[PDB]
RNA sequence: ACAAAGAGAACGUUUAUAUGUAAUUGUACUAUAUUU
């Protein structure tokens, strides 16, 4: 649609369609590993 | 000669030490500095000189006589051997707070030439002192 | 560990060392919290010795008050001859719990590991979830006792056996003294410092919040440790009491209004259930804990060959508040079974808290100076509140 | 080994906490700009309380909206105003009633308590307890005492929203870039001027203009060189 | 301090004007840097605001050969040292000899 | 010592103040503010109150092959101070370089740079985060406003008097190793009883390759320095160590024509003429050029000129000879074009040499510890009359171009002779024809050419 | 501020404002 | 002009780079330095 003129201006080309193909990764959280029982291997070797 | 040398060196292995990647406080620069000039450091010369020894031979007669209290109890000892050490080094490793103690009362004077080398030395001797009804 | 979030989240992270060497104090009973939760051998133990030294360490430098009830000690005796028939199947519980513990919730880093010294405080807070269904009985129920809930609960509670005496708290340093056995949780905005039980009436030491009000709120107190202890125990009872616990338990926000709706501001029923036989466990090795170190002669060179428990308040008071403390507890089964302690539904009546102050005032004029004539009495509680099987 | 965060290795460390650390989640900026919540002016903090262990049955839900508005309508919260600092902390206890605090200028935080009622969804339960911020506790902010002492403050509050991590993704990393289709009119003339030892002659060619400038002679040298 | 002082006083002027040049420029598709040009007179604006392209065509168009999408030949100028004379040059576009493919055909 | 590589120029501007050598302030403190301007670990002598000693950098976050250089100059200095500016004060890498410096031993005092900035207030703030870093107490400091000295490197001061004891010490015992043998024979000679005057050879050139990689096979295939084979890229000047038979320096340098100037930084501002006042004071030096272009350009006999200008010997070095397809004789137009019209450059010996390939470093070795033989070398005044009378013998200069007559005595004030004309009283000089033609005479007879270029000077009989 | 986010409309798109003359 | 970057460099072009003199040019604390 537009010709990237830069490795810039591709590499962000790039990110758009991570976007189209990929919807559903930044609709919300990807899938949040950080909040759900973050220290838990405390227990049980 | 070989006298200032090893007369220094014995006086200056601690604050070579001190610069343990710190190197920077009160008196942990300053009253090292003052005993390399040698000026009115006298005190100071003489002071560590028995807080060594203090300090190897409370090294060489615990060492032996926790040694020798494993060889001549013997008892459980070749079974409770590793409770006999971790508790021993502690005793060994709780010695070193010597040092927090001098290392600071030392930096605790912004160190003058002799109110230092004076109200420190003193000092440094109550602390070894410390450590002769600790020997007992 | 996370069940104390409050306590180590807040302590001073201090290194000097690879190893970030932390710092609880001796004073507050993290120790006692830093020895019940974990299940690591290499602090569980070593903490253990550094403090069972640190006394021995001290101790060989004051002078003590041992055996202050000298006469008593000999009558004291006997409880020890019949409290190794109870502590024989106590151990027996924790013998395979910790060894059979091939499991998820709780495990040690050695699954094999013997039991030690060590062993009995990790250990003991293993059975306290076993009598009951869930976990966690504790911090689910430390939701429902605000600290200042239960402050004016318990402050009116001692007005009970002495109204117009006390006026109004003990003093500062002693409010910052009864800091120190309390642990800390989140100071955060807009909440409040819950509480568990274990603060309000264990019976482990002399570490219950309403104990911590006896032994210093009454004004008839004096030197003297009984008239303290007949009725510490006193306000030790009620706020392990199931029966009053629930009926006394409010939501974190009915303290202050938060929210003008909680499924039960009162604390329920079916949980309440476990604070008292977390209270009534281990009774007899209580004794034993107590009584292994309560003689400071004895205290000099039988702990490290005897099969007891160490902590730090020992040292306060040698024989004379603690070995007193073998008498408390004798007009405590006088009482639940003879005024119906244990299974009293209501204990709030004027009578029924009336009663409790002639449970001491027919008790310290005999200990005033007939302490002869009270150990029977004192002696008989025993072999009531354990039965062998 | 590979740095995510090597673009923002120079920004400032979020409180790294338990239930904060989505802080430095790395947010696309199409994720973004698709939740802009423009909180009052007045609003200098934005706290959600929740716990990790929940006994009652509608306790685990409300720890659960309060949940979900820490990760997506919270943070929004901070990139967009940039002067409400936003701090999500669990707290590790049981727990029936998570809490926001919302502090003012002024210094009046104030009460908000996540209720959910029973046959609501996480998606509409976040609906129903942020609107009672947004709108209930925030706008009601502008009962000031000072309405000008308060607002000096604003005019000195400095930008809190630094330590958060906005990828923006195929849409500039830069200000005026990004907005790259839009007249401004917002600079201040002295930030415009070159100052770059020779400017009105890169100038010239950057905009590729010559000036009202005569051609060097070696143009008709060359153009003469042209020729068949 | 000192000579290079820079007190509380001002500068009170110190070059180009707010809309004298910036918004007159911004409002024509020029940015604010655009102002400091050389020298500008009504016909040196309207080269400026390209109303029109001063670029053409190397053929008539009804000859032209190789395929130009959008490309004509523009023209390049870069100044000197200064801003005494200024040199000038025809650029042209990249022709890559097209080898494609076409289906309908089966040949390159 | 040595400072550490936090990306800016304070720890370049720290060195400013330490920098001790006669006549000329070796001012390598390039301080462009631009994120780290130097790239190689530069070190020189240094000179507070009383402490003498050598100042290390150690620079380049940069480069994912370059932090590497300081790793080796990291662990030769026996001690550090960690530089932090006040606009950025924690970060990772400042914190993984605290973790390292306790890693290796090596003791250290953190100091703060650009200790203005702050106001008399926010200083609290600014010191607290630092005395938290691991390092101790940090120490104020600034550069610009020259505080933080006399009271802080003034206090590094416990670590020279330790350190002149630890090498009194291994005099002390490094002499018991004395007899034989196989070393310490002489290298107890080397440290004390040695006594020259310190042969700074210099390799200059133009700037392609990273000519300094010649420099580096010498010091020990060692690279202390940056092989910029990337592309035409920097380097700063650098000195090293000193054997051969001597003691013989090496610096490293850059080179371009004026109008290749590419704004500053790359000359008038800095570069050319950093390396130029380098050459100016340099014993030889050794015009390094590549030999893959083949003939050297039409600039690269101007560095000869002007080290033929300068009193220096000098000597071509055509590097990268091996990547040369073996062109003896059709890159001998190196050794053409020194002959071709070159005016007293000639004479000169052109050496070939490649780095990866060690061609010929060590004959390299021997023109250059020749040079300075005959950089200094005095020819008996007899010796001299009697020779240049059998020249005007046989000159065919017709004494209308040179009125002048018999030169009576031409004497060597130093490496450069002096003439005095016969009784003439009259017009002093002689032609340039008749200038050079004595010059090519001298390095003839006397072998001169190792520097074929003097200064000579004339002179008529007073009164 | 009450505008100023025109940009990126339908990537925009979300607001959640009323507007108050007084 | 050549090389360099850029395009899986069958070539066409646009930037960044020092070469030849290609070739034209020009080169006699108030003080006491400086404009070559
Ligand atoms: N890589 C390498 N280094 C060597 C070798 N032999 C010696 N070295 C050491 O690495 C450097 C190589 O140069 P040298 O062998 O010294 O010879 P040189 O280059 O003629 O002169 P100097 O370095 O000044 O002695 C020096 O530091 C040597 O001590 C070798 O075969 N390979």
């Amino acid at each position: 649609e537009e010709i990237p003129k830069t490795p810039h201006a591709y590499k962000k080309l790039l990110e758009k369609q991570s976007y189209t193909e990929e919807r559903w990764k930044y609709t919300i959280e990807y899938l949040f590993r950080k909040y759900e029982a973050d220290p838990p291997e405390l227990q049980d070797k | 000669a070989a006298a200032a040398a090893a007369a220094a060196a014995a006086a200056a292995a601690a604050a070579a030490a001190a610069a343990a990647a710190a190197a920077a406080a009160a008196a942990a620069a300053a009253a090292a500095a003052a005993a390399a000039a040698a000026a009115a450091a006298a005190a100071a010369a003489a002071a560590a000189a028995a807080a060594a020894a203090a300090a190897a031979a409370a090294a060489a007669a615990a060492a032996a006589a926790a040694a020798a209290a494993a060889a001549a109890a013997a008892a459980a000892a070749a079974a409770a051997a590793a409770a006999a050490a971790a508790a021993a080094a502690a005793a060994a490793a709780a010695a070193a707070a010597a040092a927090a103690a001098a290392a600071a009362a030392a930096a605790a004077a912004a160190a003058a030439a002799a109110a230092a080398a004076a109200a420190a030395a003193a000092a440094a001797a109550a602390a070894a002192a410390a450590a002769a009804a600790a020997a007992a | 560990m996370s069940v104390f979030p409050g306590l180590c989240g807040d302590v001073a992270t201090t290194n000097y060392r690879v190893f970030l060497g932390t710092l609880p104090n001796l004073a507050v009973e993290e120790r006692f919290l830093r020895q019940v939760q974990p299940v690591f051998p290499w602090y569980a133990s070593r903490k253990h010795v550094k403090e069972q030294a640190s006394e021995f360490l001290e101790i060989d430098l004051a002078s003590c008050d041992p055996e202050l009830l000298l006469r008593y000690t000999h009558v004291y005796y006997v409880r020890r001859q019949l409290y190794d028939e109870l502590v024989d199947r106590q151990l027996t519980l924790m013998e395979t719990g910790k060894a059979a513990k091939v499991a998820d919730s709780a495990l040690l880093t050695c699954l094999a590991q013997v039991n030690a010294a060590i062993t009995p405080r990790l250990q003991y807070e293993l059975h306290l979830l076993q009598q009951a269904k869930k976990a966690c009985r504790v911090p689910r129920r430390r939701e429902l006792n605000p600290d200042a809930a239960l402050e004016a609960h318990d402050y009116l509670c001692m007005m009970r056996v002495v109204e117009e005496d006390v006026g109004g708290i003990p003093d500062a340093e002693m409010q910052a003294r009864a800091y120190l056995p309390r642990e800390v949780l989140e100071a955060k905005v807009k909440e409040l410092a819950a509480m568990i039980f274990g603060d309000g009436g264990s019976a482990t030491k002399g570490t219950g919040a309403a104990l911590e009000r006896k032994e210093q709120k009454l004004l008839q107190r004096m030197i003297p440790a009984d008239y303290n202890k007949v009725g510490a125990v006193e306000k030790l009872r009620p706020v392990d009491v199931t029966a009053l616990y629930r009926f006394t338990g409010e939501r974190v926000c009915g303290r202050p209004a938060d929210k003008p709706f909680a499924r039960a501001l009162w604390g329920h029923v079916f949980r309440k259930v476990g604070s008292h036989p977390l209270y009534l466990q281990r009774a007899s090795l209580y004794w034993a804990r107590h009584s292994g170190l309560d003689p400071q002669s004895a205290t000099s060179a039988m702990p490290a060959d005897l099969a007891t428990a160490v902590c730090v308040q020992q040292a306060l008071f040698p024989a004379l508040k603690y070995r007193c403390q073998y008498l408390y507890t004798s007009p405590d089964i006088a009482r639940q079974q003879w005024r119906t302690g244990h299974v009293v539904p209501l204990l709030r009546l004027f009578p029924l808290l009336g009663a409790p102050a002639a449970e001491d005032l027919a008790a310290q004029l005999v200990v005033e100076g007939e302490w002869a004539k009270l150990g029977i009495e004192a002696d008989t509680n025993l072999l009531h509140d354990t039965v062998l099987r | 080994t590979w740095d995510e965060l090597e673009p923002f290795k120079g920004l400032p460390k979020p409180k790294v906490q338990f239930g904060n650390e989505a802080a430095e989640v790395i947010w696309p900026y199409a994720l973004l700009l698709e939740n802009v919540i423009k909180v009052h002016p007045y609003t200098k903090s934005i706290y959600v309380y929740y716990s990790q262990r929940q006994s009652t049955p509608l306790g685990e839900l409300a720890a659960r909206v309060a949940k979900r508005v820490s990760q997506a309508y919270l943070i929004p919260i901070t990139f967009h105003n940039s002067h409400v600092y936003v701090e999500a902390e669990m707290l590790l206890e049981y727990s029936e009633t998570p809490w926001v605090v919302v502090h003012c200028l002024d210094g009046t935080h104030k009460l908000i308590p996540v209720k959910p009622q029973a046959g609501q969804t996480v998606k509409e339960g976040a609906e129903e307890v942020l609107n009672g911020i947004v709108s209930a506790c925030n706008e009601i902010g502008s009962a000031v005492k000072n309405p000008k002492e308060v607002m000096r403050l604003l005019s000195e509050r400095p930008l809190q929203n630094q330590y958060v991590r906005v990828n923006y993704q195929w849409y500039g990393d830069t200000p005026e870039e990004r907005m790259s289709h839009l007249v401004k009119w917002d600079y201040e003339p002295e930030e415009v001027v070159p100052q770059l030892r020779n400017r009105t002659q890169h100038v010239l060619d950057w905009m590729n203009y010559d000036g009202n400038l005569p051609t060097h002679n070696s143009v008709r040298v060359n153009i003469h060189r042209e020729a068949a | 301090f000192s000579t290079f002082a820079l007190n509380p006083e001002t500068s009170r002027a110190p070059h180009g004007p707010p809309r004298g040049l910036i918004n007159r420029y911004i409002s024509m598709g020029l940015p604010p840097w655009a102002a400091w040009c050389n020298r500008v007179n009504r016909h040196a604006l309207y080269r400026m605001s390209d109303v029109s392209p001063r670029s053409f065509l190397p053929k008539a168009p009804h000859e032209m050969d190789v395929i130009w999408m959008n490309e004509r030949v523009r023209e390049r100028v870069r100044t000197s040292r200064q801003v005494q004379h200024v040199y000038r040059q025809l650029k042209y576009p990249f022709v890559k000899t097209g080898i494609h493919y076409s289906d309908t055909l089966d040949h390159w | 010592v040595a400072i550490v590589g936090r990306m800016n120029s304070g720890k370049s501007s720290l060195f400013n103040l330490l920098c001790e050598d006669p006549t000329m302030p070796a001012k390598k403190n390039i301080v462009k503010d631009f994120n780290g301007i130097t790239r190689d670990c530069v070190e020189a002598h240094a000179a507070l109150d009383d402490l003498h000693f050598t100042v290390i950098d150690t620079p380049g976050l940069l480069g994912g092959k370059l932090v590497e250089e300081a790793f080796r100059t990291v662990e030769t200095a026996d001690a550090a101070i960690f530089v932090t500016a006040v606009d950025e004060d924690v970060s990772a890498e400042e914190h993984d370089l605290i973790q390292y410096l306790a890693a290796k031993k090596m003791p250290t005092c953190l100091l703060v740079n650009k200790m203005d900035l702050v106001p008399e207030e926010e200083e609290a703030l600014v010191l607290d985060v630092y005395n938290r870093l691991g390092l101790g107490k940090a120490v104020p400091f600034s550069a610009r406003k020259r505080e933080g000295l006399d009271m802080l490197s003034a206090l590094l001061e416990p670590l020279y008097h330790i350190h002149a004891m630890r090498k009194v010490e291994n005099d002390w015992d490094i002499e018991d190793l004395a007899m034989a043998g196989d070393e310490a024979a002489m290298e107890e000679i080397r440290d004390r009883n040695c006594t020259d005057r310190y042969i700074r050879v210099a390799i200059v050139g133009r700037t392609n390759s990273g000519k300094t990689s010649l420099v580096n096979r010498l010091v020990g295939y060692e690279r202390n320095r940056a092989a910029d084979e990337s592309n035409t890229t920097r380097d700063p000047i650098e000195i090293a160590c000193m054997y051969k038979g001597r003691k013989l320096k090496l610096i490293d340098t850059a080179g371009l024509a004026r109008q290749r100037y590419r704004t500053d930084r790359e000359f008038l501002s800095r570069i050319h003429s950093l390396s130029l006042n380098e050459i100016r004071y340099a014993h030889v030096v050794i015009v390094v050029f590549d030999a893959t272009e083949g003939h050297p350009n039409k600039y690269d006999m101007s560095i000869l000129h002007k080290v033929a200008q300068e009193g220096r010997p000098f000597v071509l070095c055509a590097n990268k000879w091996d990547a040369v397809l073996d062109q003896s004789a059709t890159a001998e137009a190196i050794d053409f074009k020194i002959k071709r019209q070159v005016q007293e450059v000639k004479y000169s010996n052109a050496v070939v040499v490649s780095a990866h390939t060690g061609m010929n470093l060590t004959l390299l070795m021997d023109q250059v510890l020749e040079l300075y033989d005959t950089w200094n070398k005095r020819v008996r005044r007899s010796e001299l009359t009697k020779f240049w009378r059998k020249l005007e013998k046989s000159v065919i200069i017709p004494y209308h171009v040179a009125r002048v007559g018999r030169i009576t005595q031409i004497s060597t004030r130093p490496p450069t002779f002096l003439l005095q004309l016969q009784t003439k009283k009259e017009e002093s000089q002689l032609p340039k024809a008749l200038q050079e033609m004595m010059k090519n005479a001298i390095t003839e007879e006397f072998g001169f050419r190792g520097v074929p270029l003097r200064l000579v000077q004339e002179v008529k009989d007073s009164n | 501020r009450p505008p100023t986010d025109r940009d990126f409309p339908a990537t925009i798109e979300e607001y959640e404002l009323a507007k108050h003359h007084q």
